[PDB]
């Protein structure tokens, strides 16, 4: 009759790097690191952004003759240029 | 001393809309900004203590931001219990200045 | 949260997509992974 | 857990497994697995909130004659990312290797905390497990990993059959 | 829990010296490090600020009444005081007390006041 | 190891729609997060590119003929396809496809083209 | 769009020589700039990913560097394995360019 | 050690108790008390020593139209802030982990070097302390809490009172 | 490793010595020893890898009246230094703790695995060595070195000269 002691173990391939090895194989870990993106341009909380389309700043505010569609947009969440 | 001016001095919603009420410093004061809700009769409430923060105890449907002197107030999904009178307060100078109010009616 | 190259859906303290952002975003970091370890060395027998 | 660990343990992070009359099985040890949860938990935590939010910020332009400025401009925006980038790394690293070792810890406790209450009521057998030199049923193998084994019992029939 | 309550006659006549009391309680005013704050409200009219006074004693007033205004502090009784002379028709206001709390911030300490008490009415009148 | 190749008729007739697939082996055209690239070379010529297509079947265009093509992919098969619509001699080119990665670096990823295939050369006759 | 301009459109140089072959942006393109080596008949061989950095597999005669709108890719020791085109290629903007390419021969 | 300290020990961090028929009482151990303030006021000064000393600074004033010179200003400020809230926060935290370990490992060696002087002379308990196998004055606790503890001495006299 | 280490061992980090009728001597446990060289020299390269290159910088010229500009271009330069001076000094500082400390846990651990593989054929001394309770050559000790030590086998020489 005998009692043992020891501890959990899985299939996970999960690794980290830690000062002396690296490389490490661990049961489970937490990643801190965002690489996805959404690779549009999306409104912010409801709000759409200010598009130039082919104009720059001083073209918006002068009023260039080709940046006509702009003349009637009045808010924005962002610029892009 | 620093004026703060609010606009408008009176503003009426209905239950759910949405308002925004906002406040203009003549000078600088950078994030020095507190908003106070004021029920009738009763001193006021602090709702925001860093221009974008708020007092625990406060709903999550008041906000509000700002910079160096343009900053605003927001209510989402207004409720009954929100009417009140607003008030702008820097915290940014000695003598310290609160805004004249503005008053919340609803409907 | 949106920056030029797309827009972030995550609660991560980093991001390693672009420095410039509007919104709330994760820290940008010159990284290609930052993971911590909460489990146990994975060595099985 | 000497010579790696069980894959057939699913409840816990530490545990015993045992052999009697009545059938073998494994069970996990809630105290110590909790205690550790809860430690690791509160770390990850404390890397997520010593880092805040990164809130808006967009570049500038400069004019041809405003490079000076340009380049202060740069040199402060790549200084302060080279510095985060290392912070954000080093606590990672430091902290992976101190949670390894925690855990290591953590299971030669419970191995200690037996071999403490068996005392002369087992041999020991040197893979992290114990032998004992009387017959136990279910009930004691549960007041061992409870932590209220009975030595006295059991000390009679230990004697006689260790001879 | 940190509570301020005002006190005071509720009525002062034209030219009397009007003179109202603060009790804290819940907190120290020879702990905190807070500044203590007194203002008050015409009625009809939005918050004016009177003044404060901090732990050391060190006092300040708003500048348009400086002359008027007395701003004092007990520390033995948790009490703050606010006097005015040469009270007139003008100074029929609610008073408040309040506590100025903070967190660090860029740029220094941001100030707030959280704790305002109840507020007192007063009344010039004869 | 990663390795793309492309494929198709290698001879269009003008005005036909060019219809060119790239297989993508090694990788995995759901899981790393890439742009995949298509791009041209006339003969004589440098190089031009295409467009691209991302995971999330988000497409840009060269502007010179964006209202001529059409960029598509299937994840279920890791296949790229480009179609280029009204052909004529003009559109005599290798054709290559390739793979878009990335080292973060100051200002954002730093993007390059990698892994290029073979290139398919299509002639434009009759 | 960004216009990559290279120069010079070809170069001989014998074996063992050094060629520098540039580059120069219309715009500021900071260091988003690749450079490939093309071998007739095949699809572009990567060389340097960043403006100073190689892809693995490279030969360390390779090597290049450069600023805003100035680069350089330069090879020491010529051999005659480097007969090749060299294009220059701008991955800051989205409608991607290649200059018109180098055509390096050898003696 | 085990279950809590002792409040009636005043005189160190790290001590003894004792009970014989001369009268109980605590004792600190002084060597091991000793090294350990001295291993604690190293690191509490090492924090303190590489921070230097905050020298003159105040802000700047600018113009209506050098808006990008206040930002930047106000940029490399904010981010030299945050850096150094960062670093001062993680130093203490690290460090509070580190001081507690240290002291737990300073108790568990004394208990060590008594068990290993004892031997067989006496009684482990399982709560951090030993029970005598022979009758034991205030000399001998001395000499184990000296570390010249004479283990044959009293060998005899234990063996006969363990049977 | 009590009371100092072996000038007399050279050829590694850790090790044994040992005494027997065929002549005594020293030798390096090479295992330990390489296991503590690859973690330490790991360690020594990722201090070194996490700090980037520096590359050409060189100062700025103002004018007379951008007095400003100068002064925030030198605050940017000292600031960057004197965080850069703190980590550099601070992650020395903590890993040359844990170097230290790595190091005493493998010396430790050897006298663990031999004390484990000896039982009762050998007198514990207290000064980090074992006394055999029997004859033993050198083939014996080698296999002690190993981890293939046979205990069974002396196990009777051994309680008829323990006594
Ligand atoms: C840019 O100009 C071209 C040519 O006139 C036009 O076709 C295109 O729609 C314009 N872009 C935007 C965003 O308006
Ligand atoms: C991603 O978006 C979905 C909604 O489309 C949301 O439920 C999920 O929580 C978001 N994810 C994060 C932070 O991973």
């Amino acid at each position: 009759d005998t009692i043992c002691i020891g501890y959990h173990a899985n299939n996970s391939t999960d690794t980290v790097d830690t000062v002396l090895e690296k490389n490490v194989t661990v049961t489970h870990s937490v990643n801190l690191l965002e690489d996805s993106h959404n690779g549009k341009l999306c409104l912010l909380k409801g709000i759409a952004p200010l598009q130039l389309g082919n104009c720059s700043v001083a073209g918006w505010i002068l009023g260039n003759p080709e940046c006509e569609l702009l003349i009637s947009k009045e808010s924005w969440s962002y610029i892009v240029e | 001393d620093i004026q703060m001016t609010q606009s408008p001095s009176s503003l009426s919603a209905s239950v759910g809309d949405r308002v925004t009420i906002t406040c203009r410093a003549s000078h600088n004061i950078q994030n020095f900004l507190n908003w106070y809700q004021q029920k009738p009769g009763k001193a006021p409430k602090l709702l925001i203590y860093a221009a974008s923060t708020l007092q625990s105890g406060v709903p999550s449907r008041f906000s509000g931001s700002g910079s160096r002197t343009d900053f605003t107030l927001t209510i989402s999904s207004l409720q009954p219990e929100d009417f009140a009178a607003y008030y702008c307060q820097q915290s940014y100078g000695l003598p310290r200045t609160f805004g004249q109010g503005t008053r919340l009616e609803i409907k | 949260c949106q920056t030029p190259q797309g827009a972030i859906n995550s609660s991560l303290p980093f991001q390693n997509v672009h420095p410039v952002t509007i919104g709330e975003c994760p820290k940008y970091v010159r990284s290609a992974k930052l993971r911590m370890v909460t489990g146990l060395r994975n060595i099985p027998s | 857990f000497i010579e790696g660990g069980w894959t057939g343990m699913v409840d816990g992070w530490y545990g015993y497994h045992h052999q009697n009359e009545q059938g073998s099985g494994y069970a996990a040890d809630q105290k110590s697995t909790q205690n550790a949860i809860n430690g690791i938990t509160n770390k990850v935590n404390s890397v997520i909130e010593k880092m805040n939010t990164q809130f808006t910020a967009v570049g500038k332009e400069f004019n041809k004659l405003e490079r000076r400025m340009e380049n202060l401009n740069k040199k402060v925006d790549d200084g302060f990312l080279d510095i985060w980038t290392y912070n954000a790394e080093l606590l990672v690293l430091l902290e992976n290797e101190r949670t390894l070792d925690f855990h290591d810890s953590n299971v030669k406790n419970l191995y200690e905390k037996v071999k403490s209450q068996l005392k002369n009521n087992a041999k020991e057998i040197g893979n992290g497990c114990f032998e004992f030199y009387h017959k136990c049923n279910n009930e004691c193998m549960e007041s061992v990993k409870n932590g209220t084994y009975d030595y006295p019992k059991y000390s009679e029939e230990s004697k006689l059959n260790r001879e | 829990q940190v509570q301020l309550r005002e006190s005071g006659p509720g009525l002062v006549k034209p030219s009397q010296t009007l003179s109202l009391t603060c009790t804290v309680s819940g907190d120290s005013i020879s702990n905190g490090g807070l500044y203590w704050n007194w203002i008050r409200q015409r009625p009809g009219r939005g918050l004016e600020w009177i003044g404060y006074i901090y732990y050391n004693g060190v006092t300040t007033y708003n500048p348009s009444l400086r002359s008027r205004i007395a701003i004092s502090l007990e520390t033995a009784k948790n009490q703050l005081s606010l006097r005015l002379s040469s009270v007139s028709a003008a100074d029929t206001a609610i008073y408040y007390c309040a506590r100025e709390g903070w967190v660090p911030d860029y740029g220094g300490r941001n100030y707030y006041l959280d704790f305002w008490g109840q507020g007192t009415l007063v009344t010039v009148s004869s």
